[PDB]
C-alpha cells in the first residue's frame, strides 16, 4: 500500500503541533514573499520534514510543487553536486492557470539536503559554492539534527529553525489518532512502549506501529497488540533476561556467567541491544555509588567501541560482564 | 655509431627470428589471401615488441608481390606513416589504385592520432568501409599492433581496443597473435652476430666470455632488437655491468643481531631506513622479523621478551603502513635484544616468511571447495557456503564418502545407498590434506599447480554434466 | 546417496518441528504474496534459516524453487579487472553471498539486483548479510528505496547488530532461535527410525545434540559419521567424532598450559599457519581458542580474566588489522606469560 | 546590494592595513610599472586579494575590466575549462596593447600537482604578455617549479586592532548597532579572517527584525556562526562537576537536544574551557585530554550516543576525583 | 624580472653533480667511451636527471652541444603531434658530426601521459634511430611502458642527502657572498628534504626578503612549521607549557594538524638527550596521532592527548 510515514503526514502548516514558534517564523517568511537559505535543526522526528513539505505545497501548489522540489540525503560529494547542478541548471517549467490563481508561485526552486550534519567540511565547502554559484534561482532547505556540525561559512548563509522535542502527549495522541485511523487494536501500554523504545522518534514510532499492526494481522487471532510483539520487532531484549544478567553479574561467579552467556548467545538477541539495556539500567540506578558508575561507563563505552569495529559478540559480552562482576 | 641490428637485419625467409608454426601460419594466410577471390582483405597481426612482425611481413611480400602482379620495383611495401607533415584516408584512395600491374603491399604499423574519440571513430568508419567496399580488385592490407598497458585506450593499446566489435568478429577479417620469441632461437641469433664480430671480440679479448653473458640476454626478455642492443652495448663497454636477498638477510641480521661499526641503535636505524626504504616499506618485512626474532640467542631468551616483541608487531601492523610505524618495530626489536645481548652475535639462517605458502595453500583449499560444491550441486542437489564447507563439510562429508567407499569395495537393501556412491566422482580425502603442521620455509623460494588443479576440476565438471 | 543431512531437509513449511509460533508465521506470511515485505532472518548459525526461507519460498511460488542451477558470471571491477562471482538460481528466486567478493561487492549487488529488475517479482537470498560493508548495505538501500516492487530481499545473518539502522528500519525483523537439545534429540531419533540405527541407549542423541551446541546441520553429521563408523550400530561408549580443527585447537590450547617457553609458542605458530592454510577464520580460530582455555579446570578465577581480557583486545586488533598471525601469536603469547 | 566582502574591499594600497612590509616594497612596482610573476600566502582574511586588486586598479586604471582577469581555481567547472578560459584570454590580441596582463588566480594551494605543472607550463607560454598573480594560503604546498617561477610575498595575521577599527568602519558607515560582547564573539570566532567576520555581520544584520533600532548580541551572533555557546558548556560543566549523575546526565542531554549540540563539539568547548583551568595534580590534565580524545575517536566512527555521552561524564568525574 | 639563482649558474660537467656515485662514474664511462645507448631516467625531481643528462651531451658533444641537444616537456603545447613535428625538423636537420658520436633529445616528463603516445614515441625513436638518441625523464619505471625500458637502460637515481645538499649550498653561498649562519643552513636543508631545487629557492628568497641566513629567517619564507618551536613542544617539561606552545604558536598559526604531526616525528627522528626507547615511544605516539587525523579526526584533541602522552612518557 503506502508507509504510513508518508500517507499521515500534515497536509498545511496548520497541522504541525508543538512547534508554534518556527512555524510562525515560516508564516511571517511566507507573508513577506521573501525564502532565504533555510536550516533546520532539532531531534529527529519532529517534523522538520513535514513542515518543509507543507511550506512548500503552500508555495506551487499541489500540482506545480513536483516540478519545483527536490529532496537528496546528501549521503555519498561528486555525485550529490553533480545531481544538484543537474536540477538548479534545468529551466523552470511555466506555472499553470490555476497554479497562479491561488498560490503565488515563486520563481525559483527548492533542494531538501536531509542529514547535512552528516556531510564533511570539505563537502560542506563545496555545497557553499554551488550555492553561491545557483543563488538567484536556488533556495535551499537543510535538514540536520545537530547545527553545531555545519561549517560557520554555510551556516551563515541560511536563517535557522530549531524544531522542539515533541511532548509525550503530543506523541501519544497521534499514535492514537493513526491507530484508530488505520483500526489497529493495541493492549493498554503498547503505544507508550513504542515511544519508549524510539526515544521520542514518531518516525520509527509509527514504522514499528506499522510493523506490529503487520504481524497482528498475519497472526490471525483477536490482533491485539502486545508489548512483547513490539519489543521482538523493535529487537528489544525482555526485560526478564536483563533481570537475570544483572544477578549473574551481581553474583560474581566466573563459571555461571559464562554458562549464562554460553546459552544466551543461542537465543540470538544481539549484544549491542543487551549493552544497551544494561546502560541505562545502571546509569539511571541510584543503588550504586559515584565510583562504581565513573568506572560502568567506561565499560560500556569500550565494549561498545570493540563492537562497533565488527569483533565476536560473544567474546565481548562475556568480558564486560567479567568486569562488571568485578567492580 | 652504426647500429649493429640494423647491419645485421635479416636478408632472407630462414634468419628471421620467429617460431616456425607462426611463420607458417602467416605464410599459408597471405598466400591464400593473394588469390583473386579472397575471404580476407584486412590482415591483422597483434602481438608484444619485437616479434619480428613487420619484418616477416616484408620477407614474404619480397617473393609473394612478384607472382600475383600483372603485366602494365622496391615499391613492395607502401608503408604510411602516422606523422606525415585525413591522410589516412587519402592513403587509402591513392592504394586503391595500387593494384593489378601497380599491385603493391601495403603495411600499416604506425597509426594515426586515434587518442581522440573523433579519431578513433573514423578510422573504425574507414576501416568498415574497406571492409564493405564492393570492389573486387583491391590492395592487401595488413596491420601491425604491438600490445602495451600501465596498469580504456589510455590504459591499454591492444587490438581490443583500437577497433570496435563489427571489426573484432568480423567475418572477413583474420586476426594473427604473435608469440616472443623463444630462448632458442635468440641465443642462436646472437651467437650469430658474435661469430659475426669475432674479429673485434678478439681484439677486445671478449671472445672467451660472451657465452657467459649471452645466456643472459637471452634469459632476459625475447625482444631481438633489445638484445642484439644489449650485446652491442656489452661488447663496446670496457667496464663490469650486470642482491634483494642479500639485503634481506643483512637488514634482518641488523634489526635482530645488531651492527658492530657502530654502537649508536639510533644511527644505525636511521641509515638504515636512509639507505633502504623500498626493502623496509613492504609488509614482508615485519613478518620476516617475526620468523626471524626467535633465532636471537637459539631462542634462549625470557618469553616475555618474545610477547612484547609480538605485542609491538601486532599494534605497528594495526598502524597501516604508517612511516612510524616501521620507526617504531625496529626501534623496538632492536631495543629488546640489546638488553639480552650477553657478549656477541649468532648469525643464525635467516627464515623468509612463511605467508606465501600460505596463500597457495588457501588457493588450493578454494579451488577444491569450488569442485566439491559443484560435484554436490550436480549429483545430489544440494547447495553449501564456503564457510560452511571449511568448518564442517570439509571433514565430515569425506570421512563419510570414505566410509561407504570402503563398504561398498568390501561388499563387491541396508547398504543400497552405500554403494551408490561414485568413486570416480566423489571426494574421499579430507580437503586441504590433514592439519598437521606447516613447517619453516628455509629455502629461498621468493615466489603451477593452480592451473593443473583448475583444468581437473573443469574436466570433472564436464563430466558431471554429461552425467547430469 | 545423498548425504542424512540433506537427505531429510524438510521441504515445506508443515514438515517443520522446532520453533511452531515462527512456522505460523510464516504460514500466515505466505498466506497473501502480493505484500511479501523484505525479511531479515538473524540467528545463531545452523539453526535452519536457511530451510524455513526456503519453506517459504516454496509455499509462496509452489514446489518449484528447488530447482537450482549455478552460474558464473562475470563482471568488471573499479580498476578495470575481471571478478567472478558464481550465484545460484531458481526459476522464481536466485541467492548470492557477496561476502564472497570483500571489499568490492557493491558493484556485484548493484549489477544483479539492476539485471534482475530489469528482466510478480523475484525474491533475492542475501547470504551472510551481516558482513556486507557499509556502502554495499547503502547500495542495497537504494536498491529497496527503487526496485521495491519488482525484487523482495530475504537476507539471513548470523549477528544483527552489523546491520545499518535504514535497513532495519525497511525490513522485518524475525529472530531464530536455536533449537533445544531435546528437539536435536528427537530430530536424530526420527533419522535413527528412518535409517534403522540400533541404539544402546537414548542418551546417545542427547551427547550428541550437546556436543553439536545447537548446530543441526553439525549434530546431523556427528550422527551419520558414527552410524557409518560403528557398522551402523551406535552404542553408549561410542566415541563422539568432533570436527578435527577443533580437536587441533583443543591440542593447543593443552600445549600453551602445559608448555609455556619461546619454543612452544614457535609451534603453536606453526599449528596456527596449518589452522589458516585450510582457510579456517582468524576470529573463529580466536574464539575457539579462548573458550577451549577457559574450559580448563586447573586455571583460576585470575588467570581466566586475563585471557578473556586478552582475547576481546586481540579479537579488536584482528578487526583493525590485516595479517592475523600477529594478533593469534601475540595472544598466545600473552596468555602463557599471565599463566607462568 | 553588493556582499560586503566587496563593498568595502580597499581601492588603493593606501588603505591595506596590517601589512606594511608587503605594502611598501609593493609600492615600488606601481610606480615603476613593470610587474613580475607574483604569489600571494597566508592565512585567509589578510588582504591579499584586496591588495592584488589595488595594485591592479593603481596600475591599470580604467583598464581594469579588460587588463585584469579574476579566476578562482575550485570553479564549480572543470580545471580544464579554468586553462582554457587562461588561454582564450592570454592569446586574444590586447584591444588597448597598454602594458600587461594580469591574471589572478585564487586558491590555487587546494589544486592537484598535475594542474600546478600545468599552471607552470601555461605561465611559461605567455611570459612576455600575460602575468600572473597566484593566491593562496601555504606556499608549501605548491610544486616547487611554480615557487621558483614566481616571486613570493607572505601577509601576517591581521593586528586585533586592525580588526576592532575595520569593525567599527563597518558600523559606521552601515547603521548598525553591535554590543562590545557581540563584538568579542565575533572576533574570537572569526580568528582573524575578515570575509567571516563581514559575512557574519552582514547575516546577522539581515536576520534583525529592524536593523535601523536593534543592535546584535553575542547570542545573535552564536546562533548566525551555529557555534556552541560558552554558557550552556560552562552549565553542563558544572553539572557534571557538582552534581549527582541523574542530574548531570539529564542537564547534558536536556542541552544537546535543545540547542543542536553535537557530542563532538560540546567535548572540545570543554576541552577549550578546562584549559584556563587551574589543576594541582598534573595527571588529571593527562588523563582527561586521553579519554576525551578516545571518546571523539569512537564518536568518529559512530556507536552508542548515550553510552559515549555517559563515558564523557564518568571520565570527567573521574579525572577530577584526583585533584582531592 | 632577475632570473633563479639555481638556474644561472648550474653545474657544466658531471665533476660538479654529487650524490647516486654510481650513477655518476656509469655515466662517466659512457663519456670515455664515446657511444651513448638509450636512457629512462626515473627518480625524484630535483636531484640532477635533466642537469645530469645535459652535462653528459656537454662531455660528448663539447662544442655542438647547443645545436645537437633538444630539451622538450612533452606537454607544454597539449599535443603529441606538435611534439613529433619539432623531434622531425631537429633530427632531420643536417649537421656533419664526428663520427660515434649521435645528436641526444630529451623527453621530459614521460610518466604523466597514457601509453599509446608511448608507443607512439617508441616508433618515432625507432624510425630516427641512428641520429638520435633518446633520454626518456619519469618518476616511477615500472609506469613506462614494457617495450620502452626493453629497449632502453634503465637508471635509477634517489635523494642527495643532508651532506651534499650542504656542500652545494656551501658553493652556492661563496659564489654568491651570502652571509650565512650554521642555523641558517640547517633549517634550509630541513626544509630541502633532498630536494637541491628546493633549497637553492629557498636560499634564493631568503637571501632577496631578508639578510643573514638564519634559521627565524629562512622560516619566515618557507611558511613551514618551525622545527625549533616543535622540538620545544615535545620537549617541554610540564604538560601546560606544551599544550600552551601548541595552541598559540602552531594552532592559532593555522597549521595543519598533519603538517605539526609530520613536523614533530621528523624532528623525533634526530634527537640527542632522548633515550631509544623514550625516543621510539614518541615515535609511536605520534604514528597512532597521524593513523588518526588520516581517519577523518584531525582535531586539536588528537595533539593535545598526543602531547599528555609524551609527557607521561618522559615521567
Ligand atoms: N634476426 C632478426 N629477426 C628479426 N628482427 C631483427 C633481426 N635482427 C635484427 N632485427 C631488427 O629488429 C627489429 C625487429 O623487427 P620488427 O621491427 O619488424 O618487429 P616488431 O616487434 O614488430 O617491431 P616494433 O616494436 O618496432 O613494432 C627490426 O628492426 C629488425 O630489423
Ligand atoms: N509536529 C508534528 N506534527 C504532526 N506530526 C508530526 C510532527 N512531527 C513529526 N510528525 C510525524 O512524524 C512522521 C515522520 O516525521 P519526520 O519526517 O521524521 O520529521 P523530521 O524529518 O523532522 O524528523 C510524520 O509522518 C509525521 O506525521
Ligand atoms: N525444523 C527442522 N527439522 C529438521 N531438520 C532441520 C530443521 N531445520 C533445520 N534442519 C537441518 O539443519 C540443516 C542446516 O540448516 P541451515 O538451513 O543451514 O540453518 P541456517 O540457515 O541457520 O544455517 C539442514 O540440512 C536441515 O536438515
Ligand atoms: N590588509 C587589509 N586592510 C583592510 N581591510 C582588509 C585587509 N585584508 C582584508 N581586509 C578586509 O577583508 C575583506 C575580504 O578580504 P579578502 O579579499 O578575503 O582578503 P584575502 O584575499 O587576503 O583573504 C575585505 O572586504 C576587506 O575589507
Ligand atoms: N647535484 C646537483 N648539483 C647542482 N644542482 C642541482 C643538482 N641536482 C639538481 N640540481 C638543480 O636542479 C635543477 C634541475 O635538476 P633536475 O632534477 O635534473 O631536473 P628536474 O628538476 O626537471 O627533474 C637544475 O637547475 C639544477 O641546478
Ligand atoms: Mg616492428
Amino acid at each position: 500500500q503506502q508507509p504510513w510515514v508518508e500517507k499521515y503526514r500534515p497536509k498545511n502548516l496548520d497541522e504541525v503541533t508543538a512547534q508554534d514558534h518556527a512555524v510562525t517564523v515560516l508564516k511571517k517568511t511566507l507573508k513577506s514573499a521573501n525564502l532565504p537559505h533555510m536550516l533546520f535543526y532539532g531531534p529527529p522526528g519532529t517534523g522538520k520534514t513535514s513542515t518543509i513539505l507543507a511550506l512548500t505545497k503552500e508555495l506551487y501548489g499541489p500540482d506545480l510543487m513536483k516540478s519545483r522540489i527536490l529532496e537528496l540525503n546528501a549521503s555519498d560529494i561528486s555525485i550529490v553536486r553533480e545531481k544538484v547542478k543537474n536540477f538548479a541548471r534545468l529551466t523552470v517549467s511555466k506555472p499553470s492557470k490555476h497554479d497562479l490563481e491561488n498560490y503565488p508561485c515563486p520563481p525559483y526552486k527548492i533542494i531538501i539536503l536531509d542529514e547535512a550534519d552528516s556531510m564533511t567540511a570539505d563537502a560542506q565547502s563545496a555545497l557553499r559554492r554551488t550555492m553561491e554559484t545557483y543563488s538567484g534561482v536556488t533556495r535551499f532547505c537543510l535538514i540536520c539534527n545537530y547545527v553545531t556540525r555545519i561549517i560557520d561559512p554555510l551556516a551563515s548563509r541560511c536563517s535557522k529553525f530549531r524544531f522542539k522535542a515533541l511532548d509525550a502527549s503530543n506523541a501519544i495522541d497521534r499514535l492514537r489518532f493513526i491507530s484508530e485511523q488505520e483500526n489497529v487494536k493495541c493492549d493498554d501500554g503498547v503505544l507508550e512502549r513504542i515511544l519508549d523504545i524510539s526515544a521520542g522518534d514518531l518516525r520509527r514510532g509509527i514504522t514499528l506501529l506499522q510493523s506490529a499492526s503487520k504481524g497482528a494481522q498475519y497472526l490471525g487471532d483477536g490482533k491485539n497488540i502486545t508489548s512483547t510483539q513490539v519489543e521482538e520487532l523493535a529487537g528489544v531484549v525482555p526485560h526478564d533476561i536483563l533481570i537475570e544478567i544483572v544477578e549473574k553479574v551481581k553474583s560474581g561467579d566466573f563459571d555461571e556467567i559464562k554458562k549464562y552467556v554460553n546459552t544466551f548467545m543461542k537465543s540470538g538477541w544481539s549484544a549491542a541491544s543487551v549493552v544497551n539495556q544494561l546502560h541505562e539500567y545502571y546509569i539511571t540506578n541510584d543503588n550504586f555509588d559515584t565510583n562504581f558508575k565513573n568506572q560502568i561507563s567506561w565499560l560500556l563505552f569500550t565494549t561498545d567501541s570493540r563492537l562497533n569495529n565488527g569483533t565476536n559478540e560473544h567474546i565481548q559480552l562475556l568480558n564486560l560482564l567479567v568486569k562488571i562482576s568485578q567492580l | 655509431g652504426e647500429q649493429w641490428y640494423e647491419k645485421f637485419k635479416p636478408n632472407c625467409l630462414e634468419q628471421v627470428a620467429i617460431h616456425k608454426r607462426k611463420l607458417k601460419d602467416v605464410q599459408e594466410a597471405l598466400d591464400a589471401m593473394f588469390l583473386p577471390n579472397a575471404k580476407h582483405r584486412i590482415l591483422l597481426l597483434s602481438g608484444p615488441s619485437g616479434c619480428s612482425k613487420s619484418t616477416v611481413i616484408k620477407e614474404l611480400s619480397k617473393i609473394l608481390v612478384p607472382k600475383y602482379r600483372q603485366n602494365s620495383n622496391e615499391h613492395k611495401v607502401t608503408e604510411f606513416r602516422g606523422d606525415c607533415i585525413e591522410s589516412f584516408s587519402e592513403f587509402l584512395k591513392g592504394a586503391r589504385y595500387l593494384v593489378m600491374s601497380n599491385l603493391s603491399l601495403i603495411l600499416i604499423e604506425d597509426l594515426p592520432n586515434v587518442f581522440h574519440i573523433d579519431t578513433r571513430r573514423r578510422f573504425q568508419q574507414l576501416i568498415l568501409q574497406w571492409l564493405y567496399s564492393s570492389e573486387p580488385l583491391l590492395p592487401p592490407l595488413v596491420i601491425c599492433i604491438t600490445e602495451c598497458e600501465i596498469p580504456g585506450i589510455d590504459y591499454t593499446f591492444s587490438a581490443e581496443t583500437i577497433m570496435n566489435k563489427e571489426i573484432l568478429m568480423h567475418p572477413r577479417l583474420k586476426r594473427i597473435k604473435f608469440n616472443p620469441i623463444n630462448s632458442t632461437l635468440l641465443k642462436k641469433h646472437l651467437k650469430f652476430i658474435c661469430v659475426q664480430n669475432m674479429k673485434m671480440l678478439k681484439e677486445k679479448n671478449k671472445w672467451n666470455k660472451r657465452q657467459e653473458v649471452i645466456d643472459y640476454i637471452a634469459q632476459e626478455t625475447g625482444d631481438i632488437r633489445s638484445a642484439i642492443t644489449t650485446l652491442q652495448f656489452w661488447a663496446t663497454s670496457s667496464g663490469s655491468l650486470p642482491e634483494s636477498t642479500i639485503s634481506y638477510f643483512h637488514a634482518i641480521g641488523k634489526v635482530i643481531h645488531g651492527s658492530h661499526s657502530t654502537n649508536n641503535d639510533n644511527e644505525m636505524i636511521n641509515n638504515l631506513f636512509e639507505n633502504s626504504n623500498n626493502l623496509l616499506s613492504k609488509e614482508d618485512f615485519k613478518l620476516g622479523i617475526l620468523e626471524n626474532y626467535n633465532t636471537f640467542n637459539k631462542g634462549e631468551f625470557s618469553i616475555s621478551d618474545a610477547s612484547s616483541i609480538v605485542d609491538c608487531l601486532s599494534e605497528c601492523d594495526n598502524m597501516n603502513g604508517l612511516p612510524e610505524s616501521n620507526e617504531y618495530g625496529l626501534r623496538e626489536v632492536r631495543k629488546t635484544f640489546r638488553n639480552i645481548s650477553k657478549q656477541g652475535h649468532n648469525h643464525g639462517t635467516v627464515y623468509f616468511p612463511r605467508e606465501w605458502k600460505v596463500r597457495k595453500l588457501q588457493n588450493s583449499f578454494k579451488v577444491q571447495a569450488e569442485d566439491w560444491l559443484n560435484v554436490s550441486l550436480y549429483k545430489y542437489n544440494a547447495v553449501h557456503s564456503f564457510r560452511n564447507i571449511t568448518l564442517e563439510f570439509g571433514y565430515y562429508a569425506p570421512l563419510i564418502r570414505k566410509c561407504q567407499s570402503y563398504k561398498k569395495k568390501y561388499i563387491l537393501d541396508k547398504f543400497s545407498d552405500i554403494m551408490k556412491v561414485e568413486n570416480g566422482i566423489d571426494v574421499v580425502d579430507r580437503i586441504g590434506g590433514p592439519i598437521e603442521a606447516l613447517s619453516v620455509e628455509d629455502g629461498l623460494a621468493p615466489l603451477d599447480h593452480l592451473e593443473d588443479q583448475k583444468k581437473e576440476r573443469d574436466r570433472r565438471l564436464r563430466m558431471l554434466i554429461d552425467q547430469y | 546417496m545423498s548425504l542424512w543431512v540433506d537427505k531429510y531437509r524438510p521441504k515445506s513449511l508443515n514438515a517443520l518441528s522446532h520453533n511452531e509460533e515462527l512456522t505460523n508465521f510464516l504460514k500466515s506470511l505466505s498466506d497473501q504474496p502480493r505484500d511479501l515485505p523484505h525479511l531479515l532472518l538473524y540467528g545463531p548459525n545452523g539453526t535452519g534459516k536457511k530451510t524455513r526461507c526456503m519453506a517459504l519460498l516454496e509455499s509462496i511460488f509452489g514446489p518449484g524453487v528447488y530447482r537450482l542451477k549455478i552460474d558464473v558470471r562475470q563482471f568488471v571491477t573499479a580498476s578495470n579487472r575481471k571478478l567472478e562471482l558464481n550465484v545460484v538460481s531458481s526459476p522464481y528466486h536466485l541467492e548470492i553471498t557477496p561476502s564472497d567478493m570483500g571489499n568490492n561487492d557493491r558493484i556485484v549487488i548493484q549489477e544483479l539486483l539492476k539485471e534482475v529488475a530489469q528482466m510478480r517479482y523475484k525474491c533475492v537470498i542475501i547470504n551472510e548479510a551481516n558482513s556486507l560493508t557499509k556502502d554495499a548495505q547503502a547500495a542495497l538501500r537504494r536498491t529497496m528505496e527503487k526496485y521495491s516492487k519488482n525484487i523482495r530481499l530475504i537476507m539471513v545473518c548470523d549477528s544483527m547488530s552489523p546491520i545499518i539502522a535504514p535497513i532495519k528500519s525497511r525490513c522485518l525483523l524475525i529472530r531464530c532461535p536455536a533449537p533445544s537439545d531435546s528437539e536435536i534429540s528427537t530430530i536424530l531419533s526420527d533419522v535413527v527410525t528412518n535409517e534403522r540405527i540400533q541404539l544402546e541407549t537414548k542418551d546417545i542423541l542427547k551427547r550428541i545434540a550437546q556436543a553439536s551446541n545447537g548446530n543441526l546441520r553439525v549434530s546431523l553429521l556427528m550422527l551419520e559419521s558414527m552410524a557409518l563408523n560403528n557398522e551402523l550400530a551406535l552404542k553408549s561408549s561410542s566415541p563422539i567424532i568432533k570436527p578435527d580443527w577443533i580437536i587441533v585447537i583443543h591440542k593447543l590450547t593443552r600445549k600453551i598450559v602445559k608448555e609455556r617457553s619461546v619454543n612452544s609458542l614457535i609451534e603453536c605458530r606453526a599449528v596456527l599457519y596449518d589452522l589458516l592454510a585450510h582457510c579456517i577464520p582468524a576470529n573463529i580460530i580466536l574464539k575457539e581458542l579462548t573458550f577451549s582455555l577457559l574450559d580448563v579446570e586447573t586455571l583460576n578465577t585470575t588467570n581466566k580474566s586475563s585471557i578473556i581480557e586478552y582475547s576481546s583486545v586481540f579479537d579488536e586488533r584482528l578487526s583493525l588489522g590485516n595479517k592475523a598471525i600477529f594478533h593469534l601469536e601475540g595472544f598466545i603469547a600473552k596468555v602463557m606469560c599471565c599463566l607462568d | 546590494n553588493l556582499p560586503w566582502v566587496e563593498k568595502y574591499r580597499p581601492e588603493t594600497l593606501d588603505e591595506v592595513y596590517g601589512q606594511n612590509e608587503v605594502i611598501t616594497t609593493v609600492r615600488k612596482f606601481v610606480d615603476e610599472g613593470k610587474l613580475p610573476h607574483l604569489l600571494f600566502y597566508g592565512p585567509p582574511g589578510t588582504g591579499k586579494t584586496s591588495t592584488i586588486v589595488a595594485l591592479a586598479r593603481e596600475i591599470y586604471g580604467k583598464n581594469y575590466s579588460n587588463m585584469v582577469l579574476e579566476l578562482n581555481a575550485s570553479d564549480d567547472r572543470g580545471i580544464d575549462v579554468v586553462r582554457n578560459q587562461i588561454k582564450d584570454f592570454a592569446s586574444t590580441r590586447q584591444i588597448f596593447s597598454k602594458g600587461f596582463k594580469l591574471i589572478i588566480l585564487d586558491e590555487a594551494d587546494a589544486m592537484t600537482n598535475a594542474a600546478q605543472n600545468a599552471l607552470r607550463r601555461v605561465i611559461e607560454r605567455y611570459t612576455k604578455n600575460t602575468r600572473f598573480c597566484v593566491l593562496a594560503n601555504y606556499a608549501h604546498k605548491l610544486t616547487p617549479a611554480l615557487l621558483s617561477r614566481c616571486t613570493r610575498f607572505r601577509f601576517q595575521p591581521l593586528p586585533q586592532e586592525a580588526i576592532e577599527r575595520r569593525i567599527a568602519n563597518v558600523l559606521v558607515h552601515e547603521k548598525l548597532k553591535l554590543s562590545p560582547n557581540a563584538e568579542k564573539a565575533l572576533i574570537e570566532l572569526s580568528n582573524g579572517d575578515m570575509r567571516r567576520v563581514l559575512n557574519v555581520l552582514q547575516s546577522c544584520k539581515a536576520t534583525l527584525d529592524n536593523p535601523d533600532e536593534d543592535e546584535i548580541s553575542d547570542d545573535v551572533i552564536y546562533e548566525c556562526c551555529g557555534a556552541p555557546r560558552p554558557s550552556d558548556l560552562k552549565a553542563v560543566l558544572k553539572s557534571i562537576l557538582e552534581d549527582d549523575w541523574g542530574t548531570a546526565h539529564y542537564t547534558l542531554n536536556k542541552v544537546r537536544s535543545a540547542k543542536g549540540l553535537a557530542l563532538i563539539d560540546l567535548i572540545e568547548g570543554i576541552v577549550k574551557i578546562l584549559e584556563d583551568y587551574e589543576l594541582q595534580n598534573e595527571e588529571t590534565r593527562v588523563h582527561l585530554l586521553t579519554k576525551l580524545a578516545d571518546i571523539e575517536y569512537s564518536i568518529s566512527k559512530g556507536g552508542n550516543d548515550q553510552i559515549q555521552g555517559s563515558a564523557v561524564i564518568g571520565a570527567i568525574k573521574a579525572s577530577f576525583e584526583n585533584e582531592t | 624580472l632577475q632570473l633563479p639563482w639555481v638556474e644561472k649558474y648550474r653545474p657544466q660537467v658531471l665533476s660538479d653533480i654529487v650524490g647516486n656515485k654510481e650513477t655518476i662514474d656509469r655515466l662517466q664511462q659512457i663519456a670515455k667511451d664515446g657511444n651513448m645507448p638509450h636512457m629512462i631516467i626515473s627518480g625524484m625531481p630535483g636531484i640532477g636527471k635533466t642537469t645530469s643528462v645535459h652535462c653528459l651531451a656537454h662531455e660528448l658533444l663539447g662544442r655542438s652541444y647547443a645545436d645537437g641537444v633538444l630539451e622538450l616537456n612533452a606537454s607544454d603545447d597539449r599535443g603529441i603531434d606538435v611534439v613529433r613535428n619539432q623531434i622531425k625538423h631537429f633530427a632531420q636537420k643536417k649537421l656533419h658530426l664526428p663520427p660515434g658520436k649521435h645528436k641526444i633529445v630529451i623527453l621530459d616528463e614521460a610518466d604523466s601521459m597514457t601509453a599509446g603516445a608511448q608507443q607512439a614515441l617508441r616508433r618515432t625513436m625507432e624510425l630516427y634511430s641512428n641520429s638520435t638518441r633518446f633520454a626518456f625523464a619519469c618518476n616511477q619505471s615500472n609506469k613506462i611502458i614494457e617495450p620502452l625500458q626493453s629497449r632502453c637502460a634503465i637508471l635509477r637515481y634517489s635523494k642527495l642527502s643532508d651532506e651534499d645538499v650542504l656542500k652545494r649550498l656551501l658553493q652556492i653561498i661563496k659564489l654568491e657572498d651570502v652571509k650565512y649562519t650554521n642555523d641558517g643552513l640547517e633549517a634550509i636543508i630541513f626544509t630541502a628534504e633532498g630536494d637541491m631545487r628546493q633549497a637553492i629557492n629557498n636560499l634564493q628568497s631568503t637571501v632577496a626578503g631578508h639578510g643573514l641566513v638564519n634559521a627565524d629567517n629562512v622560516f619566515k619564507i618557507v611558511d613551514s612549521p618551525h622545527p625549533l618551536i616543535v622540538k620545544k613542544m615535545l620537549l617541554a617539561s610540564n604538560l601546560e607549557d606544551s599544550i600552551q606552545i601548541l595552541r598559540t604558536d602552531l594552532w592559532k598559526k593555522g597549521y595543519s594538524s598533519i603538517d605539526i604531526v609530520t613536523t614533530s616525528f621528523r624532528v623525533t627522528k634526530n634527537l640527542a638527550q632522548v633515550k631509544e626507547s623514550v625516543r621510539l615511544e614518541m615515535i609511536k605516539e605520534i604514528g597512532l596521532t597521524h593513523m588518526r587525523i588520516l581517519e577523518g579526526v584531525g582535531t586539536y584533541l588528537q595533539l593535545a592527548s598526543m602531547l599528555a602522552k609524551i609527557h607521561k612518557l618522559n615521567n
